[PDB]
This record gives structure tokens, C-alpha cells and sequence, in this order.
């Protein structure tokens, strides 16, 4: 149920493959989807998880380098995927900046996001 | 901004 | 210099490569080094760094299922590489356990943890 | 200020808060989820100035889960902005940190995400 | 309790806090040079019956970030626990919420963590 | 018991 | 600064 496309509430739109061997790999993109805000992600996810109707375990990582733009900085994603009629992954993130040894007092944002199969 | 904003929905 | 073995201050050992494409690969492990306690980590990391001094920031996950056990849950690592005479991996970290939505409120753990390449 | 009042969260939980001249809050929360049942104390403290540029209006409380009926031995810190307007709302993450022995600190700390307004949502 | 008094971060920053019978935290948190333009009143709330089983207590606290000569229009919530014996220490995770714009809200929240001991550095 | 192992979030 | 460096353990 995790592969394929999924869209947060300003459309941004992260394409995804969970492989069987438990791999997160893809992209992540602005609703515009040009090039240069085109950006690697990948990270794993629980390959056999409950069968209950609890959520599947999952995260990933994003480092904002691509060929046309540095950030230096990098977010994960810590959250779980349901699935069904209405499916969604919801999230916690966490941005760090590299930053000199004064500053990493102030390296890492932290905030959330959820993600649904439809914009 | 500390990476692009679009990726980060909330605070 | 992100690419190597590296322990926290319990003796947990991650092995890791850095690529050229900003890919960060490897295994994490406990200290007793036995195949039950072995994971496969992922993750990314800015492979073309300020060098000013600032930090390299990076990232990675660990879902905590192996060949031998699965506790359905996953931990992201959010930090920094800091290099020099004795380099450094300064991180904060989410845990997040499957739940049921009723419980979704206490899915996620935090925390923070430091690796330097020296075996404690 | 636009704070005191009673507040729902998504879960259900009621915030009854008061904001002083002096950038006290005082009141009481009732959480719908946890090892809590009825009332506890709550402190906290807000901007009394705020920015006039259209910002929120930054605050912070904690509860610790003790009351007269149980002691869940935690306390959670909501740390967040107060936003006016049409829709009036304090957006919030929180951090939830039960007493435990050293071994299991690792462990201690939930983390998450609360939004409070004027309605009790479904 | 044992939390009433003077505890210090690293830097040496400053925070006095009463922990009463009541189950308040009230004090104040300082630079350590303690000049009035860097203090900033402190409020919050502690387990005053903690466990008997080894456990530490936990406790939480803000900081609003204005006083009588600065406002960084934020405040800073610090959640985590008192933990005694010989070397006493209060272990703490933050989280920093600056009043944005809604544009900005998304990069309003900072979070780290910090430790406290009786004895400055 | 434990939600993940303890040695990998510096405890336990 | 967001707040005060010293406060956070920074600066
Ligand atoms: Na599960
Ligand atoms: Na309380």
C-alpha cells in the first residue's frame, strides 16, 4: 500500500517504491515538479507489519542537495502509514541545518506533515 | 529559509 | 569522513558508507555483535558541505525488523557530522511504533545520542 | 490577549486557561487519552507583547499528571502560538516525560503535536 | 523534592526555582552573568509524590522570552526529569516556539536538549 | 519491555 | 537569535 504518489495539503508530492526487502526509495517534490525542486529520499520501512488495522512503521530522510540547489541541511520523516479507503501517512519531522558548534544549539526544527493519496 | 518550505507542512 | 565505524557511548556499533551520491548505507548493531541485534540502516547526507566550519547534515532509518526479530517500529536520526581531531555525529531521533489510531497520540518516542569513532 | 477561554484539542482534551497582565497562564487540563482522569493543575507563560506584524502569539504550559484520584509520575509541556482571527487556534507541539530509572530514559519522552480551538471536534 | 535552588547548564546559565509543597515550579532563568536585561521569570509544575522505586520525577517549565528590556516574541518549554542522589541532575528535552507569520509557522519550532547540575561549570 | 532495542537509542 | 543562545545550551 506505500508505493506510488502521495501529496501533502499544499499538493507537494512524494513518489515513492517500498521494496520487499524493506526500502524506502523515491523523491520528493513541489506541486510545480520542476527540476530544481526535485530532491533523493530514502529510508525503510516494517515489511511485515500488524495486520490489524495499526498503522505500519516507516521513515525516511531528505538531503536538500540536488544538481541545482544546497540547503545544507537534511529532514527525516518518523511516522506510520495506514491504509484503506481514506489511506495516509502521518508524520514527525526533523530538520537539521549544518551549523558551526555556536549555533547547533539551533540546528533542528522539528515539525510534522500528513500525506494522502489524493491532493 | 532552511530548506524548502513546500516539503515541511507543519510547525 | 562519515564513512567508517561508529559507536555511542554504549558501545552500539554503526557501520556506515557515505557514497558520492549523498547515499549513507550500513548496518547498526548492539555491542554483544550477534546476528539477532544486526539492522539494515538508509539515509542521506549533503555531500557537498560548507567549509566554514559548519557541520554536514545527514539523516537515516532503522526499521527494527531483521531475519530474526520485528518490534514494528522505526527511528529516524536527524544531525550533524562535526569533523575534526576527534570527529563526531551529534543527532536527535523520533521513534515511532505502528499503532492503532486510538493510540496514535503515543506512537512517537524522542531523543538525541552522540557517535565519535572511538570503541568505548 | 484572545487566550483565556476553554479550548478542545483534536483528542477531545479541555484546556480551561486564564492569561494574566503579567504573562502568567493558570487553569486546569482534562485529558481525554493517558493515565489521567479528571482535572490538573496547569502553569505556563505567554508574550503579553507581541509582535505587530501579523505573528502569533508564542506560549508555553505544563501539566504534571498528579492529582488526588492518580499519579500517572509524568508531566507534559505544551510549547506553541496562539493565532487570531476568524478561526482562533493554538497550534502546539509537546513533550511528554515520565520519571524513570536511568536504564529506561531512553525511553521517557513522547513527543507530539496538539491543535486547540473554541469547538470540541469529533 | 530536592529540586528547590540553584541549578546550571554547561554554560553556566543560571535558573533558582522554589518547588513547593503545592507542586509548583516558580523561580527565574539567567545568563551566567546574571545581568537583569538577561533574567526572565520561569513558571511550571512537578510530580510532588514521585515514585519510591528508583524513578526520577518528572517536571516541566516555560520561559517566555520578554522581560522589562527585550522581547524575542517566544518562549521555551523544557520537559523532563529531576534525577537525585550524589549527583544530582535535572535532564531535560526543549522545545523552542517562536510567533510567526502563518507563511513561517512551519519553521517556528526549535528542539534540543539540555542538562542541569548543582554545581557551576 | 521495550518498543525498539534500548542499545540503539543510547539506553537501557 | 530565536531566543537567547546561552538559555539553550548555545552561542
Ligand atoms: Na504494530
Ligand atoms: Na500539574
Amino acid at each position: 500500500g506505500i508505493t506510488g504518489t502521495w501529496y501533502n495539503q499544499l499538493g507537494s508530492t512524494f513518489i515513492v517504491t517500498a521494496g520487499a526487502d524493506g526500502a524506502l526509495t523515491g523523491t520528493y517534490e513541489s506541486a510545480v515538479g520542476n527540476a530544481e525542486s526535485r530532491y533523493v529520499l530514502t529510508g525503510r520501512y516494517d515489511s511485515a507489519p500488524a495486520t490489524d488495522g495499526s498503522g505500519t512503521a516507516l521513515g525516511w530522510t531528505v538531503a536538500w542537495k540536488n544538481n541545482y540547489r544546497n540547503a545544507h541541511s537534511a529532514t527525516t520523516w518518523s511516522g506510520q502509514y495506514v491504509g484503506g479507503a481514506e489511506a495516509r501517512i502521518n508524520t514527525q519531522w526533523l530538520l537539521t541545518s549544518g551549523t558551526t558548534e555556536a549555533n547547533a544549539w539551533k540546528s533542528t526544527l522539528v515539525g510534522h506533515d500528513t500525506f494522502t493519496k489524493v491532493k | 529559509d532552511p530548506a524548502p518550505a513546500w516539503a515541511h507542512g507543519g510547525g
